[PDB]
């Protein structure tokens, strides 16, 4: 994408989870997900998104 | 002196009883360690291989009921896939040992199978769901199949969960002998059988075998008395091993079976709801296992004996207050034998 | 003349192991005063056989202690010189709460070079689910990805 | 001082403002007693009298019906006193709002007559007594009769025993009417009104009759809301007057007849069971005189004032402060409201 309020590559990622992959998973943790955004200069993390069998 | 029986002089002071007494202390609970350890080992690793073993056939079931689910009625998923999920979540979580109604397991499956066969299969073509789901119950649409399937689950589970809870029951009575905390009076004959010697000046003298016996069998007099119940878990143990594969796994027929049977009567039911609306070995080898520890309480002062220093001889040895040539001669008990009556009694129910 | 209505029925209750539990009774209005009686399980209980268990003259059965005195239907009988008359009956069951277990020690990486594992247990046995308990929240196993 | 309004010099000091305060609680105290005495005996001579009615009724029944069992069946007395004496025990005791179970007074009423009717009337010649007392439900040898007498009895005694509550909490409020303790602001203000003139030093000066309307509109705003639910009250007991004399006077016959009807089946009966083992007046004139006082709640700061002294032309009068040529111009109510709304939907609900 590029955005309007400036001329920048953005990028949107979507990535499908399903429930076979929470009720196998057998980890320490709440299944969590994080986000690494590349750039030129660095990597950046985002938020550890934790997606569970409600 | 409140231990150490001043006979002579003496090398130690009252702190350095204290500090014998604590060591006392610590020395009996790691023997006592030591003892329980090998089938503390046993039942932990048991408890675990039959806890993964249960959790392993259930989700094969799963998997079994929902393959037959695509291939028979593909017109039920992804919804099947819901109800059977549920279904056998609930059933690990009974396994488990929770609060779970099995009957209510069955009827919800049920209410929710009913009405997706009836939207899919009889009447191709949310708000009306709740009709559906008491016309379920109130017109018995799936006939003594849901009573059949409550039965034959329920009776296997509630043996599964029990065996898993005799087991958990087990490892809390075997953790609870090293923790076993005893009178001050014993801390006191132990400090004089195995330290006291060190007050009087005497560098590698061993306590007398007799003395040691008379010691033990005083503070051990209660946790003795467990020995029978003890037997008694063993053997009820036994009784239970001699079912819910077998169960689980032919689910899957059992519901194919009903679904064919609500489709039988659909011409009436749609006219009617449109106008009203390797284990077995495994167990064997633990009881033939187990079996091996049925002494386990009545031998305990003997092991506490034979693995402390002391001179079986009887022969130059300390008696808690002198070297002679030869020798002369519970709250937490009660819940151990409380628990194992009630699981024994659980057991024998059962079987 | 005595009463077929009970004054006040004994109440059923849930408690733990250590919890201690009292049971109201008040006969139903008569003269003689009614004798108070309890009866464990359809059996009479003896206040003297065990420190645990002790009658009151305001009608009451006082449990310090589940242990001594485990679950049953406790039920007060009220007799006169008229008659006799029973009481509706409370369930007392008695519930062990789940407790896990302390950690124990991580696994060596099964894997020699490369992605490995290690374990760590947490039991549900200090104390154990007793007459249906409330089993332990949350996981029993702990998994590690290690690199050796 | 906090409640006479010093304009100049004054008379009195803070203690005799406590005293003032003290004696204008008093007065209010009497005035509201003295409006409230003559329904308070109404009231209370009416509960009374349908008391000692209702409990003589009883009496007289139970003894017809033991004089009836005397004359006509000797040979089930003097089991039939016991019985008797029982089923009209328990009836007073549901009258007077015991929990009692109607249809369990009948069902245990002839529980106990058919096995002394059986062995004495039917097949003469204690163990066996409780196959008998089965035998008479499970082959219902009373016919039809247990449900009437149960349906016949119960209807009424429900009026009854709701009559008598209702008018007992009519009593409790009306005692309530005059022990109404009310704000510490009206208290200073009716000390103003009746007595801060002579702290002026005045004799004979008595309030406007204005300031005692705006007074009394004051701290009578909540009573006043009571009136609504007081009327509802008054025409709800009104409704349920227009029983139970009648009834456990007949009670007798109809009992005579169902034994009579049992013994017309005493042939297979026994080789079966051989194998097997002024009123009207009052409660009018009452209400009559009741609805005289439906005004009750509503024209109470009227009497207050009227039966205060009061200087009705408004001239030359006490404004609570000063003397002036012409005036210028919960909890516990919220109980009697509650049982006012409490004891109306019963009384409407019997209707
Ligand atoms: C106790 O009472 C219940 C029903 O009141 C019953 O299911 C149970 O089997 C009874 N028996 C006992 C505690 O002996
Ligand atoms: C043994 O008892 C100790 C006391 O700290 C406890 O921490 C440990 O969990 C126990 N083992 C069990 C509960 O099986
Ligand atoms: C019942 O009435 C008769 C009338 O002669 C009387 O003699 C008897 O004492 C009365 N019994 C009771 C219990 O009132
Ligand atoms: C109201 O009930 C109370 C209770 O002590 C009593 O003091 C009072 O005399 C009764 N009321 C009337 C006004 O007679
Ligand atoms: C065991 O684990 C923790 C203790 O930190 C609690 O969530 C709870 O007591 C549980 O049963």
């Amino acid at each position: 994408s590029l955005d309007e309020s400036s001329g920048l590559k953005v990028r949107e990622v979507f990535i499908n989870v399903t429930r076979q992959q929470v009720e196998d998973f057998h980890g320490p943790e709440d299944y969590w997900c994080q986000c690494v955004a590349w750039s030129h200069l660095g990597t950046s993390k985002s938020r550890k998104a934790s997606v569970r069998i409600a | 002196l409140q231990v150490c029986l001043p006979k002579g002089p003496t090398c130690c002071s009252r702190k350095m009883e204290e500090k014998y007494q604590l060591t006392a202390r610590l020395n009996m609970e790691q023997l006592l360690q030591s003892a329980s350890m090998e089938l503390k080992f046993l039942i932990i690793q048991n408890a675990a291989v039959f806890q993964e073993a249960f959790e392993i056939v259930v989700r094969h079931a799963k998997n079994y009921t929902n393959a037959m689910f695509k291939n028979n009625y593909p017109s039920l998923t992804p919804q099947a896939f819901e109800f059977v999920g549920e279904f056998f979540t609930d059933v690990s979580l009974y396994i488990l040992g929770s609060d779970i109604n099995v009957d209510d397991m069955v009827n919800e499956l049920f209410d929710s199978l009913f009405p997706v066969i009836y939207t899919q299969m009889m009447n191709p073509g949310l708000d009306i769901n709740e009709c559906l789901r008491g016309a379920r119950r109130d017109l018995k649409v799936f006939g003594s199949f849901p009573k059949l399937i409550m039965t034959q689950v329920s009776k296997s589970l509630q043996v599964t969960r029990i065996f898993l809870q005799a087991l958990n029951l087990g490892i809390e009575v075997i953790n609870t002998t090293d923790h076993l905390k005893f009178s001050k009076d014993c801390g006191r004959m132990l400090t004089r059988m195995w330290y006291c010697s060190y007050c009087q000046g005497l560098m590698m003298v061993k306590p007398c075998g007799g003395y040691c016996n008379v010691v033990m069998q005083g503070c051990m007099a209660g946790v003795v008395e467990i020995d029978k119940y003890w037997r008694e878990y063993i053997l009820s143990l036994e009784e239970l091993v001699n079912d819910m594969e077998n169960v689980l796994l032919g689910l899957f027929s059992t519901i194919h079976d009903s679904i064919q049977y609500v489709q039988k009567n659909g011409g009436k039911l749609t006219t009617t709801i449109g106008k009203l609306c390797t284990l077995s070995s495994r167990r064997r080898e633990l009881i033939q296992k187990l079996k091996s520890f049925i002494n386990f309480y009545s031998a305990l002062p003997g092991y506490i004996c034979s693995h402390s220093p002391v001179a079986e001889n009887d022969t130059l040895c300390w008696n808690g207050q002198e070297l002679v040539e030869r020798y002369s001669q519970e709250p937490v008990v009660s819940q151990i034998i409380d628990k194992l009556k009630h699981i024994n009694q659980l057991l024998r129910t059962m079987s | 003349y005595l009463r077929k209505n009970f004054e006040q029925d004994p109440q059923g209750r849930e408690v733990p192991i250590e919890g201690m539990i009292v049971l109201h009774c008040r006969p139903p209005e008569g003269v003689p005063a009614a004798e108070v009686e309890w009866l464990k399980n359809e059996e009479p209980i003896d206040s003297e056989q065990d420190e645990n268990i002790d009658t009151r003259a305001d009608h009451n059965l006082i449990i310090r202690q589940a242990r001594l005195s485990d679950s049953g239907n406790y039920t007060c009988m009220a007799a006169n010189i008229v008659a006799k008359r029973r009481s509706l009956s409370a369930t007392v069951v008695v519930y062990v709460n789940g407790g896990w277990s302390s950690w124990t020690e991580w696994s060596a990486c099964n894997v020699r070079c490369g992605r490995g594992w290690q374990k760590r247990s947490r039991t549900c046995t200090n104390p154990a689910p007793l007459n249906g308990g409330a089993f332990c929240e949350g996981m029993s196993v702990q998994k590690i990805t290690c690199t050796a």
